[PDB]
């Protein structure tokens, strides 16, 4: 699903500018965008354990 | 039996948004405070979500906030939001929109009939300072 | 329900509250231990490497018991740091009766029964820290032993505990020479488990501290290896693994060939 | 250095009075060596090489420029530490910020990025090829402008300065809609906006940036609502800067206002409390031009441009 | 969730979390902003001392207080807690000053308030500590800027914000801090960290800065601090 | 041991000799006497140098704590009740017999506290064993509101005359010039012995001693 | 989140002390109400004295307690907490004045309370004692204090303050007062607390159903004015307002 995602959102990108193409550019922003983590935000709970 | 109704809801809704019986030009849009206790399922960057964030306005966007907003309204030409706006605060949307009806209440119920800064200044305050009154040695 | 307490037994004899600590130990970052007749060595991963965090101590997860004996802590920071300063007082305590090094052993499991009356007292939580000791004593030279929640220790050649400790004790079983292995290869054998178990992109060498206990001149000395060591380590795995890839490309080409 | 300060300020005082003295004073001070172990008689020649091209810059003797460069840069080549370029850049900026064409700058610029790549002063060569696309972009060689600026940026994406790379992105934006290429100039915009978000901005990035997504908000998308938000973003921090790219931002405005149907404001906004120290002409022509469409005079709306030619028209 | 694992502080949930504390942190990241960013040559503590009305005399009662000449400390969290934990770390000081006549490392203070911290959370008829402490010393040559939770982990931090809007202060201080930074420049940033979540206007009287340098934390005195609030803006 | 302390116009000056005997030889040439107590308090200790000072340093750390409590510099009253308080609850056994003085909000206060717990605020004090003719030398030469000078010369007069009168006195003359402002702390304030120049020439060359073995180890960097 | 309610030791989800503020909630529980306000060289704690009956000794009711010779206190909340607390105090101002040999500064005696209130918040040992202590002296460097000692360890420090019922009401009139000219006299103070009673109580004052105490530069010494001189104040204001 994340890489039929990622197949999706760089489609996305290039119909923003008003293309039909996609590039290699295009595919890692649509990786970057697709795969966003929410990490812990604080670092104190994040470091109760060693 | 309750806990387990309610993940039976939300398996029911991953179901319906994406299952056997793929839909065809049935969108969704679903609302939410925060994404981080959502379901990794549902949050599925697939099929099932793609995500997008609604954050406090920045300050031109207040700009546009209180410009929409008045635009309907009529004030005076001693009246800028033009400050009211640079003001520091975390004021939403709904905050302004408060602020403005609040305003405009002021002026009709103290007849007046114009809406003048002064009337600006105390709706402010009033939205502002509404977020008080709890205990002060949790700070 | 028979977890509300550590002092209760289950109907079937399980302290449910003693395998929470146990399983809980899984939160905590990889540390590993690896045995050579030449020396013995810990490596450990750094989970929290964020940019605006200083580098204040020299080691995070690996401390200096005494002279003769150092020690990886995986789990609470409040309890390892409690359980540290204990073993550092149970050693020189033995130290001063005796005027010689505690050994290993006695130490592990002076610490352990520390573990164990908290697991069998009253109100007390057990302690939710796993051990990796390292040491050296007159008695049985370099060893290496961990320790559990539970106040249970054993002794290893090889073993690894926190975070995908199952990977990384497999890995070793796997490639661990169980008589002939030195403290070179036992150093190789760390960062590639270490590589295998992390499961975030490239080894950084920032995010792993590696120390090791050697005989020499007839002291122990214990060196936490810099980062400058670390990352040639690191390099030096990453050409060999490149070697490999490089091998079996060759061999898919001879088979395209074929 | 107590004798040295007195030395600058009597070149101070000569600068402002007789700036002739001033200029051989700071030529031989320029001229005077520096003792290797000494680190502030170093400083003193810097600052008296800062004022000399400040006095060559006054007087518009920018003919020198060149020289100060030549015989400045077989220097120690150790300014502070990775944070030289400061000066060569002002210095650089000053020159070309000449109130008379003297006909002398994208050459140089490029002999200056020539001798930045054989020094291998990798950061103040990248400084120096943002100048020149700049530089470019302002004498209109957009064509070559982009050329340079996508060498730049591919150059860029890959290193530190994330900075120098939105102002990058920022020119290779303008050169495209300069170029009418509109939706590569807001692609462009885009990313400078994108990396810039990721970033300390000071106030003149993010005016620059604010301004130009105002401009490409108003060229593409015809919501002249947001592109007269951006614009006041971008004057009010060149108003906090006390930039003079901030008339061009209120014109800005006053524009989207008279587009928006609107010309009422104009007056209104004209009359506010940050509109007052640049008052004249410039707002006077959008004043008059807000007047004859509020009066849908045809005739009204002619006269007012061809009265105010300048401010209006010559300004694309 | 674990429902039934959260409110005790001597049992661990089956996942082996220890909510109380998580709990207590949660008390932490909902109290006043503050902010440390340890400068090159010093560093600098900050943090609103907005007053919930004009009456509060806003001169009586501190945030930022000073532990030792050369360690001073702010919070972020509930007040009392945080009266008790500077009156028991002037003590910690004071008793490793007289047992060596040398006054105590940063680091070692920090690691002995955390074991307060520690010893409070670790029974079921006491609540732990609901403050994060920001400590700054001076020990040997170089600043020191550490940080103390409730459940007795201490942190060494180049720059860091808690209070409510951490994640906002982190990110800005990411953006902002490098690490070659002049205590002089440190002031101006912990300020504007500060303002970017800091609601009304920041006038010199309703925030408290205090500074720790070679010469000795101290606590910027009003005048000084509108001083540094007329340069930045 | 001498010390002493007066009360001048603005503020106090205390002056200690230093030297401290063990048994009747001189152990210490430089002994340090006047003790920090706060940045306004300052006091000079005689009897068991290790009782004295480490009396010294628990009330400085005491009144430091409260200083830091409060907020406000702390009063001579302050630290001469917790010295009081602590002299009377250890029977007698702490030998440290404390001359105090401090300059706190309400002027300047000079305090002769005893070994057993029992202080006299007084204008001007001595102690020691030399305190016989530190005090003999007061009361023939003190008088109301001296000058900051002329009480720093008083001072010094009567410590030097308990150094050359008793027996168990310091070689230097330690002061501590305390007002409202200025916290001079002069060490030493006069040096009225020293050794004689040294009329010798006895360093032995090297070889005249006779050794047996030796293990030079060398020191890691 | 009702189950993190029954105990002062246990943090809500979000990090709330129930208990504590159940505790203010007692405060708010005697029907009463006390205002404070500090002149140049004044402070003064008005309380509401409610006698509901013809045989209780007014003499004997009152919520002004003398701590020491120059420090005063008006409690407001539960009386069997608001006397224990006075107590309390009064030997925590005898302890300093024999450790230190000088009067307690009332900055450092609020501390004490506060920290005493905080130690039964955090351990689990008795209940945190619902009542709320203003105290005012004079200091002999910074001048009239008023102070406040809430019961969870917060003290800060008042140019004028309210409790019980009305604090909320008090406290906005209070603003209101100070915002101008802050710079009240000895006549100006004793007008503005007894008029802020007055005001949010929606009543005018008998000499007896109001009882003040006062302390001045002058004369630093807690001293309750009488019912001649509450009837004084109360004639001569009002009509001169």
């Amino acid at each position: 699903a994340e890489v039929k995602g990622v197949c999706t959102e760089a489609g996305m990108y290039a119909l923003r500018e008003r293309r039909v193409h996609v590039t290699q550019e295009d595919f890692e922003m649509a990786v970057a965008k697709v795969m966003q983590k929410d990490s812990e935000k604080n670092m104190s709970i994040k470091k109760l354990w060693k | 039996g309750a806990d387990r109704e309610v993940q039976r809801i939300l398996l029911e809704l991953l179901n319906q948004m994406d299952g056997f019986d793929q839909n065809v030009n049935v969108k969704v849009i679903m609302a939410t405070n925060r994404a981080d206790t959502l379901d990794p399922a549902l949050l599925r960057p697939g099929r099932l979500d793609r995500k997008i964030e609604f954050p406090l306005p920045d300050r031109r966007q207040k700009r546009l906030i209180f410009s929409t907003i008045t635009s309907k309204m009529n004030l005076s030409e001693e009246v800028d939001l033009e400050d009211y706006v640079a003001r520091p605060d975390k004021i939403s949307g709904a905050d302004i929109n408060s602020i403005c009806q609040e305003s405009g209440m002021l002026a009709v119920r103290e007849n007046r009939y114009i809406v003048l800064a002064k009337d600006f200044e105390k709706a402010y305050k009033t939205v502002i300072k509404k977020d008080e009154q709890e205990h002060e040695f949790y700070k | 329900r028979y977890d509300s307490r550590t002092t209760i037994f289950s109907p079937e004899g399980r302290l449910y509250q003693v395998e929470y600590a146990m399983e809980a130990i899984g939160h905590a970052g990889t540390c590993l231990g690896i045995l050579a007749n030449d020396g013995v060595l810990l490596a450990a991963e750094r989970r929290n490497i964020h940019k605006l965090l200083d580098e204040v101590f020299f080691s995070e997860k690996i401390y200096k018991l005494n002279e003769d004996m150092a020690c990886s802590v995986a789990g609470i920071t409040s309890d390892a740091n409690v359980l540290t300063n204990e073993l550092r007082l149970i050693a020189q305590r033995y130290l001063l009766q005796y005027q010689e090094p505690i050994p290993c052993e006695q130490l592990v499991t002076a610490l352990c029964d520390i573990k164990q009356a908290y697991t069998q007292f009253g109100g007390k939580r057990p302690f939710g820290v796993s051990l990796l000791y390292i040491g050296w004593d007159k008695h049985y030279g370099f060893q290496l032993y961990q320790s559990d929640p539970s106040g249970n220790y054993g002794g290893w050649k090889a073993t690894c505990i926190g975070n995908n400790s199952a990977a990384a004790v497999s890995m070793l079983k796997q490639d661990y020479k169980e008589g002939e292995m030195t403290l070179k290869s036992a150093l190789a054998l760390a960062i590639k488990v270490l590589n295998k178990t992390m499961d975030v992109s490239k080894l950084s060498a920032e995010k792993v501290e590696i120390a090791t206990l050697t005989r020499e001149n007839g002291k122990t000395v214990i060196r936490v290896l810099k980062q400058k060591e670390v990352e040639q380590l690191i390099k030096k795995h990453e050409e060999e693994e490149a070697k490999a890839e490089r091998e079996k490309k060759e061999k898919e080409q001879k088979e395209k060939d074929k | 250095a107590a004798a040295a300060v007195v030395e600058f300020q009597r070149a101070q005082s000569l600068l402002s009075t007789d700036r002739e003295a001033s200029i051989d004073i700071l030529h031989s001070i320029v001229k005077r060596d520096i003792q290797e172990n000494d680190e502030e008689a170093v400083q003193v020649k810097e600052q008296s090489i800062l004022e000399l091209g400040s006095l060559l810059a006054k007087t518009g003797q920018a003919a020198e420029l060149g020289g100060l460069l030549k015989y400045v840069r077989p220097f120690l080549n150790s300014i502070s530490k990775a944070k030289a370029a400061r000066l060569v850049r002002s210095l650089l900026d000053l020159f070309l910020d000449m109130e008379a064409a003297t006909g002398q700058e994208v050459e140089l610029c490029l002999e200056c990025i020539e001798w930045a790549k054989s020094e291998k002063r990798t950061f103040l060569r990248q400084a120096l090829e943002a100048r020149l696309v700049s530089l470019y972009f302002d004498t209109k060689r957009y064509q070559e402008a982009l050329h340079l600026g996508s060498q730049l940026l591919r150059e860029l994406k890959k290193m530190d300065d994330k900075a120098l790379l939105v102002e990058v992105q920022l020119l290779e934006s303008k050169t495209y809609h300069a170029l009418s290429n509109l939706p590569k100039a807001r692609a462009a915009l885009t990313s400078a906006r994108t990396t810039a978000n990721a970033i300390y901005c000071p106030p003149k990035l993010q005016a620059t940036l604010d301004m130009q997504s105002g401009i490409i908000h108003a060229a593409e998308e015809k919501d002249w609502k947001t592109a007269y938000s951006y614009f006041y973003e971008a004057f009010e921090g060149y108003d906090s800067i006390d930039s003079p790219k901030a008339i061009t931002s209120l014109k800005y405005m006053l524009l989207c206002k008279i587009m928006l149907n609107t010309p009422e404001d104009v007056q209104a906004l004209v009359s506010g409390k940050l509109a007052l120290r640049y008052a004249g002409r410039q707002t006077e022509a959008l004043k008059c031009v807000a007047q004859a469409s509020k009066n849908r005079s045809l005739a009204d709306f002619e006269k007012a441009l061809t009265d105010y030619r300048a401010e209006l028209r010559d300004d694309p | 969730a674990e429902r039934g694992y959260s409110f005790s502080l001597t049992t661990f949930s089956p996942s082996g979390k220890l909510v109380q504390i998580e709990y207590a942190l949660a008390a932490v990241a909902g109290g006043a902003p503050s902010v440390g960013i340890k400068a090159a040559n010093g560093v600098v503590l900050a943090t609103e001392k907005k007053q919930k009305s004009i009456l509060y005399d806003e001169r009586s009662v501190h945030k930022v207080e000073p532990i030792t000449k050369h360690i001073g400390l702010v919070y972020s969290g509930m007040g009392p807690d945080y009266r008790v934990l500077v009156h028991r770390a002037r003590k910690l000081a004071q008793q490793y000053y007289l047992v060596y006549q040398e006054p105590i490392p940063t680091a070692q203070l920090v690691q002995r308030v955390a074991s307060v911290m520690q010893e409070y959370t670790q029974s079921g008829g006491v609540r732990p500590f609901g403050v994060s402490l920001l400590i700054c010393g001076w020990n040997e040559g170089r600043p020191y800027l550490f940080q103390s939770d409730p459940s007795g982990a201490y942190f060494a931090w180049k720059a860091t914000a808690m209070g409510k809007n951490y994640v906002n202060g982190k990110t800005f201080l990411e953006k902002r801090y490098n690490e070659d930074l002049e205590l002089e420049d440190a002031i101006h940033t912990a300020i504007l960290t500060l303002k970017e979540s800091f609601e009304g206007q920041m006038t010199e009287d309703n925030i408290e800065v205090g500074i720790c340098n070679e010469a000795g934390f101290r606590r910027l005195t009003p005048t000084e601090v509108k001083d540094y609030l007329a340069a930045i803006a | 041991t001498t010390i002493a302390g007066v009360v001048y116009k603005d503020g106090i000056v205390l002056g200690a000799d230093t030297r401290a005997t063990e048994g009747m030889v001189v152990a210490d040439k430089n002994c340090s006497k006047i003790h920090f107590i706060s940045p306004n308090i300052y006091c000079c200790g005689a009897g068991t140098a290790a009782d004295t000072d480490m009396t010294t340093q628990l009330i400085s750390s005491n009144l430091e704590l409260h200083s830091l409590s409060t907020g406000r510099l702390p009063r001579v009253v302050t630290a001469n009740r917790m010295l009081k308080q602590m002299l009377f609850r250890y029977q007698g056994y702490i030998g440290a017999a404390l001359v105090l003085g401090g300059v706190d909000v309400t002027g300047p206060h000079l305090y002769s506290i005893y070994p057993h717990g029992s202080t006299d605020k007084l204008p001007y004090v001595t102690m020691g064993s030399g305190s016989l003719a530190a005090m003999a030398v007061f009361e023939d030469k003190f008088r109301p509101d001296m000058e900051e000078e002329e009480a720093k010369n008083l001072v010094s007069e009567a410590i030097a005359a308990g150094i050359f009168n008793d027996l168990g006195s310091g070689s230097n003359i330690d002061l501590c010039v305390i007002s409202k402002n200025k916290l001079d702390f002069l060490r030493p304030y006069t040096v009225p012995n020293k050794k004689g120049t040294r009329l010798g020439r006895y360093r032995c060359e090297k070889g005249t001693t006779a050794v047996l073995t030796e293990k030079i180890t060398p020191l890691e960097i | 989140s009702a189950g993190f309610d029954r105990h002062i030791t246990i943090f809500s989800p979000e990090g709330r002390l129930y208990q504590v503020e159940y505790a203010f909630k007692a405060i708010n529980q005697g029907g009463l109400t006390s205002v404070a306000v500090r002149g140049k060289d004044c402070a003064v704690i008005v309380t509401q004295k409610k006698v509901p009956d013809k045989l209780l000794d007014s003499s004997t009711v009152t919520h002004l307690f003398k701590i020491t010779e120059n420090i005063g206190c008006v409690m407001t909340g539960m009386t069997a907490d608001s006397r224990s607390q006075v107590q309390r105090a009064r030997y925590e101002a005898a302890n300093w004045k024999y450790k230190y040999g000088y009067e307690i500064p009332v900055d450092m005696l609020c501390k004490r309370i506060a920290d005493i209130s905080q130690v039964y918040t955090q351990n689990a040992e008795m209940r945190p004692l619902g009542c709320c202590m203003i105290l005012i002296g004079i200091d002999e460097e910074q001048g009239p204090q008023v102070y406040k000692c809430d019961p969870a360890g917060y003290y800060c420090g008042f140019k004028a303050t309210a409790a019980g019922v009305k604090q909320t009401e008090s406290t906005s009139f209070l603003e209101k007062k100070v915002k101008k000219k802050f710079d009240w006299t000895f006549e100006q103070t004793v007008e503005t607390a007894i008029t802020c009673l007055s005001t949010v109580l929606s009543i005018d004052f008998k000499p007896s159903e109001i009882e003040v105490g006062v302390v001045t530069v002058e004369n630093p010494k807690f001293r309750i004015l009488t019912e001649a001189e509450i009837d004084a104040h109360l004639v001569a204001l009002a009509e001169r307002d």
